[PDB]
DNA sequence: GCATCCGTGAGTCGAGGGAAGCACAATTTAACACTTTTGTCAAG
DNA sequence: CTTGACAAAAGTGTTAAATTGTGCTATACTGGGAGCCGTCACGGATGC
């Protein structure tokens, strides 16, 4: 079994567990060799840990029972063919319920991870990660148009009323960092939902109104 | 607030290690093969190292920062900066000793 | 006693330069061992933690100095003496 | 070569306290929007624009030509930096 | 412009095809046209023939034959669609059950085999590669002297890399001789006796030395048996194994005996042979055969080692760096070894397979797993070191690359692990690989060029050919011969005089085991074909190479194939002779098959019509991008109509002119200072050679983009991208991409592209803005492909590979891939970089407007001015004699032909100089002008420096001014002379593809890593200059500790610093104080894995969080 | 550099160690030249 | 056996 | 581990490392929970300890663990800290900087001592900040998302952001610099001046101290950024202010081959 | 006196590089009618 | 500023369906396999 993902030592402690069961499961009243029932074993704890063990991201035993087939389904037509099968007929050779897009989905899961300490050139001092950028945290520039915003939001809130600007940064989430609905706002303000939502309407008006007459607001808008 | 003046390097005791940890990594699964999210007691579960995105936990109950420094019951993440996943380092206890290399080649 | 620049640079007292330099693994598995505490004193300590290096308008001699005009300095004793 | 360099380098007893007063005296001037200089309106560093001559917008200049006019006392322990702080923005609000 | 020829030597034979290093080799390693019957036991079949039959041991699998198909696809096919030129391969193989005695036989594919172009290239993943030739030790039987102590020799024997351990035989100290095998040592006279080998055999055979026989005579296990003498042996070897009969002489058999495991080589044979004088049965150390173990090397190798110890006088130590000892593995040999290796893995599992499974119920073609075949040869053909992108900037760095030969690769030396003696040139390098072409710096002597003349034999040692010399007559007679059979004779020099074919100088200068030596006519035996053999391709075209340092020499041959082809590129005025053969068997240029008249000649085709009568249709390669990205097209030099004869041009290549190699322009070049714009080796030239469209290359980019299949939806390459105006859409078609003939500019969309974005809440500013504006959010973004920074031109190419089309087999996932290709026209600028085959280079500085260059009496400008102060340290005069041959030429309208070492000597070019002054001032003299006032002036200052002899008329002055390459020059800034006279000629300058509009790269902020979040590097990337240890030391010795320290944090990884330093900036501010890096916390946090307690403290020794809070519990 | 008393700050071990290094390229090697330099 | 290789030293174990 | 833009995923070799142990250490415990024998438990503490040595040092001690499939032993922390190529030496000794250009060196004649020629597209990009700024404040543009829209496109860019970007570099210096830096003046601050083309204009005079001749030898532009910097620049690394070799004390920037031939 | 083991060996740049089933029990996900709250619109 | 409905977007239970995890298969089988020298040369340290 080696080669296929696992060590020779884990394939044989993996073995060891088999044997284990084995030796917890076997009957001797059967006359039967030890060997004949516990190679049944051995092979399946190797097996199954070669299915949960031998991928960075684990795949369940179907899928892998799967993959496998298909695999041996193409290296079939592929020596039959005497080409590198499509994923028609590789979909037609596995059967009912198997499509080109099934196999092509298949394949992309069976995609092992790519290391990023990989090296690139001949002389192996550059690797994978020093080309894979990082696209979590925000850039300067997105930090940056990210308090201009605020910053020209909050002069913008200036021109309203000192109650419709405040129920316009609670309904959208500006204090508490969380949308409030009509009610919460109502029951902080004491009002109904119908009063606010005129409010918060009339409000917008006004900054709509506020940005035509100015347009200091619309570059942030993209 | 105070500066850095000096910069100290000691061994770690295991009940440093583990007050060190967030949590112990149980299970060698890294992301589930379909939904590519983190699994649990993995090596990067969000239960432990902390959320992948910020002020989110993973089973998506709380998405701002209003419950901040909160842990989700439903799903065990801390409601926090993702930043931290760069910072909080898990643990794995060990059935038996290991002797560290450093002090044996 | 006369020893060599690599051995010289290697058995200093700061723990991160000599771990910089060469043999990371024994520079700081004794490092580690012996607790040492790295008093930041040279150049490569306060490169590697990003500080101000101690030499250069970093140096204590220097770096200290205020600048100050003629209106400002008389108005703060004129100030200040008064009482 | 910077203008007056020789002096400037003459005026200190170590180079790296020259720049430390340049630096800080252009700080000086770029918070407090260049109003705290002891520049007089005909010393006052200017640059040529299409439009016509301004006034020279990098403060490391202004600082380098007053260190050059005497005005300036640099020193340790001169003044406490927050009073020195509060003072000069009482002086020079901005 | 009439062509004239120097040189006085003869050569009898032409150039050797100067591909038929790769093709050969790979035709021998093939032998796809051969039947199979006729097969000789080399290459794959050899590999075939090896590893078969398979024997479970009653199952058999014998293999039959082999045979190759027809590629699948065309090679424009391959490379369009990015696949590998390749035939398909079966097997015949036939399954033999020795119980019941059937055979079944099938023919089983076994994969594909990548297939070599006619110009010697591979076709890789629709990528042109080439696979270098590796040089390395020839294995066989070398005795060494032992450094270490004095007098002493050791006895190597070397198989086949990876095809056997090293034996090592040592007479040690205290008498007995030592075999040292795996690191392993032991007494040779245990595997000795092993091989039947008694008391009174060695004392016969080895006893006639002295006392070492006496060490070989080891009483204590003679008399023991050879099976337990055998096991002792094994337990030796490999301790700890139980010993037993059977694994013990499966071990040796497998170690000494095994064809399988250890093989010897045809080389290695050859030279056990030659060397111990003695007949190897097969290639093995030993046979094992009737059950038992027979020698084949040990005892001539240890009577050998005895001898020359002895100090017999027949028996000579080796050279291990003698080229005799240093053998070529080609394209052919390294296929077969992977193909061989592969081979025997399929073999590996044929042999598991039929151990299951049932015996009765079996297939050749069940058994045979091709796969494991597939992947060694696809790793070979793409991973490996040997198999280089290929190098195609012009037809000359092709021809380059397929003669190169590395010491480097798998099997070969490492680049640092290498010293002075690998890297030195041999005296046994004469004539069969190139002293002066090498690449300075890490690789020097590491990677060679083969000579002109020289030819790998069938075992892979260099041949260089010589003339027979009999009786002081020099034969036609050519004999191709290698360094141990070159030591053997008194080799004369090509260049001895000869009258007629007898040798006339007395004394001759021949070489003896490459030492010079002085020779009388009767002692020399052989003689050197021609001067060219000494030296490569590019080194060959160097003209007045003779006068050139070899330093500077390596660099011109460099440089000659980093030029590009030029839309005006003309061949060199000075030419050597083989531009022509380079062009030819380049393969880049187009030629008639036999005689024939044309039939249509258009921009596409060349149609021709033979003497057979056939019409034979030749396509143009029109405007093709090369690997270096080089415009690469053939244009038609034929008219309809046209008769051509058998081998005449049809069709120039690229950086050819009538079929002569044309890398560069022929420029006006005066050698003089020019207002520091010369100073360090830069170069000015006139704005009329970009006026006239000399210098002026095309380039093609290609952008690649594909539309993918992704969790939240698929990418779709459309015209409607979100958030755009009609300007940035306006050459874009209905398709998305941009229309054919566009010019695009930097930030222009080449395809435009949108993907559905991550499922995430937007933050509240945005929110209220989305309200304020009432715009809804739409679903997809904008991820087009856009032209990078410093990039743009035409758009003359747009290919879209969509999945499920015939022969594109696209990746997973990936809908469709669309690939622009975009032509720019470059015209020379400053900060390009121009070169001449000299060893000359330098960057232009400064262009001039033609009336600011120094011009001619008669008006003529210059084209280059070129600083006279290189020439004195580099000690490259052959620049200078190709100047004067030049002004020769352009004067009197004409190129010259001078080969290397045998040419235009300076009398030859002193009386072309004299006709050129003739015609130059005759032209003067007729139109009614005489010497200028001015022109004068410069000979009254020149007689002052003794140029001109005092006491002649100006236009005799004038003309010993001319003669020694010198002109009257004029200043057009002055429009007064040049005060001394100035050497103007014309020369040939290749303008080279480091061009500084690939170069120029600049970044504010961009891309960061992953780990560290520092910028990333490279200009591709949009990535940040590394700012390193020694720029650290730079600033620390600066005293500029802020500076450092910006650089370090703010610039570099502090992320809150460089986000607040960006955001001041832009807010007119000044830039906050720095904080602590990230790399600093990556390290903390890699050291605490490391379960090492790193604490930062503070005056007080408290612990100071870095981590602010973040990594703290609670 | 400058032709005047040392200014107090300056890294004269850098500037000493840069000063040393740089003409290392010029020495022969072929006990002499830099491999001297190396063992003293 | 050898202490170095890991696989040896079991098998030379379950030898045994 | 990342996704890449293409779909597929790029982990490190530490990811594979922890996987080993977990697993070692997993099959262990239940090893022990099943009463195995003397053997079989000795045989996975071994490999437990050997897995924790790869984590720690691979290769340090036996053969190096490598990923199957490949011989690449894995990256290791020890590896990943240590060598050239390791933490120390790679980034926090020397580091990647933003405001970063390189590009081609040509000689300015023309030039004076403490002047160099900065081409204009390299300035634009390096000042880019600072550019936006100008921008905003002139009529330009009115904020700097939208300048900096109109500096994402080259047709786009008007031509007073030529006169904005002139007016942002006034006074400023840039740091120029040729590998190897051998000494301290292998980076110089010299003052920019914005010149047509794409090379870098070098004064002679310096040559000799950056070691650079014009055969095509590039050299790397640095923006320092605040006002020490700058002063730092301008005072201590100006070009025309170190004149004299710190090593012996004699001229380093003295007329050179063509300058010494006229002489 | 020697034998063995270990760590070290310039910088920047680009360019392409990228034994297997089968059955069955749990568990998770998708879907689907229903209750909601959550916005809205209508006038008072 | 309020009710007084009401379309709808969201949240809430169960359920049938994929999806995933676990056990088991009884002729007999009982200690691996890829290795393979231009082994890189040379100081420094330990330790027999
Ligand atoms: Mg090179
Ligand atoms: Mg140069
Ligand atoms: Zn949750």
């Amino acid at each position: 079994y080696t080669g296929r993902g696992l060590s020779f030592l884990d394939l044989i402690q993996e073995g060891n567990q088999g044997l284990i069961r084995a030796v917890e499961k076997f009957e001797y009243k059967r006359r039967f060799k030890f060997s004949t029932y516990a190679t049944w074993w051995i092979r399946q704890a190797i097996n199954r840990a070669i299915a949960d063990q031998a991928r960075t991201i684990r795949i369940p035993v179907h899928m892998v029972e799967t993959i496998n087939k298909l695999s041996r389904t193409a290296r079939q037509l592929q020596q039959e063919l005497g080409r590198e099968p499509t994923y028609e007929e590789i979909a037609e050779a596995m059967g009912p319920g198997w499509d080109a897009k099934r196999v092509e989905e298949t394949l992309k899961i069976a995609q092992e991870p790519v290391s990023l300490e990989t090296p690139i050139g001949d002389e192996k001092d550059s690797f994978y990660g020093d080309f894979i950028p990082d696209e979590h945290l925000p850039s300067p520039v997105d930090a940056a148009t990210q308090s201009l915003l605020s910053e020209e939001l909050e002069k913008a809130l200036s021109k309203l009323s000192e109650r419709e600007a405040m129920v316009l940064k609670l309904r959208k989430g500006l204090i508490d960092g969380r949308e409030h609905t009509l009610e919460e706002v109502g029951a902080f303000f004491g009002v109904t939902r119908e009063r606010i939502r005129q409010i918060e309407n009339k409000a917008l008006r006004k900054l709509k109104y506020h940005e035509s007459r100015t347009r200091k607001l619309r570059d942030f808008l993209d | 607030k105070k500066e850095v003046r000096k910069v100290r390097i000691a061994l770690a005791s295991p009940e440093k290690i583990r007050s060190w940890s967030y949590g112990e990594v149980e299970k060698p699964e890294t992301i589930n093969y379909r939904t590519l999210k983190p699994e649990r007691d993995g090596l990067f579960d969000e239960r432990i190292f902390g959320p992948i995105k910020d002020y989110e936990c993973a089973c998506g109950k709380y998405k701002r920062q209003r419950f901040e420094g909160k842990v989700c019951e439903r799903c065990g993440v801390e409601v926090t900066k993702s930043i931290v996943r760069r910072y909080r380092m898990g643990h794995i206890e060990l059935a038996t000793p290991a002797a560290h290399i450093w002090f044996v080649k | 006693l006369l020893m060599g620049v690599t051995k010289s640079a290697l058995s200093t007292k700061s723990w991160l330069s000599a771990a910089s330099f060469q043999n990371t693994t024994h520079v700081l598995t004794e490092a580690a061992i012996a607790g040492k505490k790295d008093e930041l004193i040279g150049l490569k300590e306060n490169v590697i933690l990003g500080r101000l290096i101690p030499a250069g308008t970093g140096s204590d001699f220097v770096r200290f100095t205020q600048v100050v005009d003629q209106k400002t300095l008389k108005a703060i004793e004129e100030a200040r003496k008064e009482a | 070569a910077e203008p007056g360099i020789d002096k400037l380098f003459g005026m200190v007893d170590s180079k790296y306290r020259l720049t430390v007063v340049v630096a800080k005296r252009a700080q000086q001037l770029l918070r407090h929007g260049f109003k705290n200089t002891v520049l007089e309106p005909e010393e006052r560093p200017k640059m040529q624009t299409l439009e016509g001559l301004f006034d020279d917008p990098n403060a490391v200049t202004w600082a380098m030509k007053e260190l050059l006019t005497g005005r300036l006392v640099f020193g340790e322990n001169l003044v406490p930096e927050d009073r020195l702080q509060k003072e000069m923005e009482r002086l020079y609000p901005v | 412009m009439e062509i004239k020829r120097f040189g006085r030597i003869r050569e009898v034979i032409p150039l050797p095809p100067l591909t038929e290093i790769q093709v050969e080799s790979y035709r021998r390693a093939l032998q796809a046209d051969v039947p199979p019957e006729k097969r000789e036991n080399v290459g794959i079949q050899a590999a075939f023939r090896e590893t078969f039959p398979i024997e479970e041991e009653g199952l058999v699998l014998d293999f039959l034959e082999y045979r190759l198909g027809e590629p699948p696809f065309p090679q424009d096919e391959c490379r369009e669609k990015d696949l590998t030129y390749q035939a398909p391969l079966y097997a015949r193989l036939q399954l033999i059950h020795k119980d019941t005695g059937l055979i079944k036989e099938d023919e089983v594919f076994l994969g594909h085999i990548p297939l070599m172009t006619e110009d010697g290239s591979f076709i890789i993943n629709g990528a042109d590669r080439v696979i270098v030739s590796q040089i390395h030790r020839s294995p066989g039987v070398y005795f060494t002297p032992d450094p270490a102590r004095p007098g002493r020799y050791i006895a190597s024997i070397i198989p086949l890399p990876k095809r056997g351990p090293w034996i090592d035989l040592e007479v040690e100290p205290n008498g007995v001789v030592s075999m040292k095998v795996n690191k392993r040592k032991f007494p040779l006279v245990l595997l000795l006796r092993v091989l039947g080998y008694d008391q009174e055999t060695l004392a016969r055979e080895l006893g006639a030395y002295g006392e070492l026989v006496q060490g070989l005579m080891d009483e204590s296990v003679f008399a023991m048996r050879p099976e337990e003498a055998l096991i002792r042996l094994f337990t030796l070897l490999r301790p700890g194994d139980p010993p037993k009969r059977d694994k013990a002489v499966a071990y040796v058999y497998g170690l000494i005996a095994d064809p399988r495991r250890y093989d010897l080589g045809e080389a290695g044979r050859y030279k056990a042979e030659e060397k111990l004088g003695i007949r190897l049965s097969g290639r093995t150390l030993a046979r094992f055969e009737d059950g038992e173990f027979k020698d084949e090397v040990f005892l001539p190798t240890l009577r050998y080692l005895f001898a020359l110890t002895a100090g017999v006088p027949g028996h000579e130590v080796d050279d291990i760096d003698h080229l005799g000892n240093r053998r070529i593995r080609t394209v052919g040999e390294l296929m077969t070894d992977q193909f061989r290796v592969g081979l025997a893995r399929l073999a590996r599992g044929v042999r598991e397979r039929m151990l299951m499974g049932s015996e009765d119920s079996l297939t050749p073609a069940k058994l045979v797993n091709s796969r494991p075949l597939e992947a060694a040869i696809r790793e070979f053909f793409s991973r490996s070191q040997l198999s280089q992108f290929k190098d195609e900037t012009n037809p000359l760095s092709s021809l380059r690359h397929k003669r190169r030969i590395s010491a480097l690769g798998p099997g070969g030396l490492t680049r640092e692990r290498a010293g002075f003696d690998v890297r030195d040139v041999h005296r046994t390098h004469y004539g069969r690989i190139c002293p002066v072409e090498t690449p300075e710096g890490a690789n020097i002597g590491l990677i060679t060029s083969l000579a002109a003349y020289a030819r790998v034999d069938e075992l892979g040692f260099i041949r260089t050919p010589y003339r027979r010399v009999v009786g002081g007559v020099v034969t036609d007679e050519v004999v191709y011969m290698t360094a141990t059979e070159e030591d053997r004779y008194t080799i004369a020099q090509a260049n001895t005089p000869l009258e007629g074919n007898r040798i006339a100088a007395e004394r001759v200068v021949a070489r003896r085991k490459g030492e010079p030596v002085i020779v009388s006519p009767e002692e020399v035996e052989f003689m050197d074909v021609s001067p060219k053999q000494v030296f490569s391709v590019n080194t060959n075209l160097i003209p007045f190479l003779e006068h050139d340092d070899a330093n500077r020499a390596l660099m011109g041959s460099n440089m000659q194939t980093q030029a590009v082809p030029l839309i005006r590129a003309q061949a060199p005025v000075v030419m050597t002779g083989l531009e022509e053969r380079v062009v030819r068997d380049s393969l880049a240029a187009l030629y008639a098959e036999e005689d024939g008249e044309v039939a249509k000649v258009d921009g596409n085709r060349i149609v021709v019509r033979y003497e057979d009568g056939r019409l034979v249709e030749y396509p143009l390669r029109r405007f093709y991008r090369s690997n270096q990205g080089t415009a690469l097209d053939q244009r038609p030099r034929v008219v309809v109509g046209q008769r051509v004869r058998k081998g005449d041009l049809l069709a120039d290549g690229p950086a050819s002119e009538n079929g002569f190699l044309a890398l560069g322009q022929n420029v006006l070049v005066a050698i003089m200072p020019f207002d520091g714009y010369n100073f360090e080796d830069a170069i000015v030239i006139s704005e009329e050679l970009l006026k006239r469209d000399f210098y002026t290359s095309i380039h093609i980019e290609r952008y690649e983009i594909e539309a993918r299949d992704t969790k939240l939806g698929p990418e779709r390459i459309t015209r409607d991208i979100p958030h755009l105006s009609e300007a940035a859409l306006r050459d874009l078609d209905e398709e998305g991409v941009v229309r054919i003939g566009a010019e695009v500019k930097p930030g222009d969309i080449l395809v435009g592209r949108t993907s559905f974005k991550g499922e995430s809440e937007p933050t509240p500013e945005e929110r209220l803005l989305r309200s304020i504006f009432g715009e809804k959010a739409r679903d997809v973004k904008d991820t087009s492909l856009r032209v990078p920074p410093g990039e743009g031109g035409i758009v003359v190419r747009t290919v879209r590979l969509r999945r499920g089309d015939p022969g594109v087999e696209l990746k997973p996932g990936v809908r469709e891939v669309v690939r622009v290709y975009v032509a720019q026209k470059r015209k020379l600028q400053v900060g390009d970089k121009l070169a001449n085959r000299h060893g000359n280079k330098g960057v232009v500085a400064k262009i001039l407007p033609v009336e600011d260059m120094p011009h001619l009496p008669d008006g003529t400008p210059v084209d280059v001015i070129l600083n006279p102060l290189g020439v004195p340290s580099r000690m490259n005069l052959g620049q200078i004699l190709e100047t004067h041959l030049g002004l020769a030429g352009y004067f009197l309208g004409q190129r010259y032909i001078s080969p290397i070492f045998d040419g235009a000597k300076e009398p030859e070019i002193k009386e072309l100089l004299a006709q050129a002054f003739e015609v130059y001032f005759g032209k003067r003299k007729g139109e009614g002008f005489g010497v200028d006032k001015r022109e004068v002036e410069v000979l009254r200052r020149a007689e002052k420096l003794g140029l001109v002899t005092p006491g002649k008329t100006p236009e005799e002055q004038l003309k010993e001014l001319f003669l020694q390459g010198k002109v009257v020059l004029y200043d057009g800034r002055t429009g007064e002379p040049i005060e001394g006279p100035i050497v103007v000629g014309q020369m040939f300058i290749m303008k080279l593809y480091h061009m500084v509009e690939d170069k120029m790269h600049a970044r504010s902020t961009g891309p960061y890593s992953l780990i560290t979040q520092q910028p990333l590097g490279g200009k591709a990337q949009f990535g940040g200059q590394r700012f390193g240890e020694m720029e650290v030391w730079a600033l620390e010795a600066y005293g500029a500790a802020h500076t450092l320290q910006e650089m370090l944090t703010l610039k570099s990884d502090d992320i809150e610093g460089r986000n607040a330093a960006y955001e001041a900036i832009i807010k007119g501010e000044d830039v906050p104080e720095p904080s602590v890096p990230e790399s600093f916390r990556v390290l903390v946090k890699e050291l605490q894995a490391l379960a090492l307690d790193v604490q930062t403290l503070d005056e007080k020794d408290n612990p100071v969080d870095i981590f602010e809070g973040l990594a703290s519990k609670r | 550099s400058m032709a005047r008393p040392v200014s107090i700050g300056e890294a004269v071990g850098i500037v000493a160690a840069q000063s040393i290094g740089e003409p290392g390229t010029q020495l022969t090697m072929r006990t002499q030249g830099l491999p001297r330099v190396i063992e003293l | 056996i050898s202490t170095s290789d890991p696989v040896r030293q079991y098998l030379h174990e379950i030898g045994q | 581990m990342v996704q890449v833009d293409g779909g597929r995923f790029a982990t490190s070799d530490l990811n594979d490392l922890y996987r080993r142990l977990i697993n070692r250490n997993n099959r262990l415990k239940k090893l022990l929970a099943q009463g195995a024998p003397e053997i079989i438990i000795r045989n996975e503490k071994r490999m437990l300890q050997e897995a924790v040595d790869a984590l720690l040092d691979n290769g340090r001690r036996g053969a190096p663990v490598t990923n199957p499939g490949s011989d690449r032993p894995l990256r290791s922390l020890t590896d990943i800290l240590s060598g050239k190529q390791g933490r120390f030496r790679q980034n926090l000794l020397g580091k990647r900087v933003d405001y970063s250009g390189r590009s081609v060196i040509v000689v300015g004649p023309q030039l004076k001592l403490h002047q160099c020629g900065l081409p204009k597209r390299m300035a634009l990009e390096l000042f880019k900040p600072f550019l936006l700024k100008k921008m905003e404040e002139k009529g330009i543009a009115p904020n700097v998302k939208a300048a900096r829209r109109m500096l994402e496109r080259q047709r786009d860019i008007k031509d007073e952001v030529w006169d904005a970007l002139e007016e942002v570099i006034h006074g400023k210096v840039v740091l120029l610099n040729r590998a190897p830096t051998l000494h301290r003046l292998g980076i110089q601050a010299f003052q920019p001046v914005l010149v047509e083309g794409q090379s870098i204009q070098l004064h002679p005079l310096v040559c000799e101290a950056f070691n650079a001749d014009f055969d095509g030898d590039q050299m790397a532009v640095h923006v320092p950024l605040s006002s020490f910097a700058q002063a730092e620049a301008r005072i201590q690394m100006l070009s025309a202010h170190n004149l004299l070799s710190p090593a012996s004390g004699e001229p380093l920037a003295k007329p050179s081959r063509d300058i010494i031939l006229g002489l």
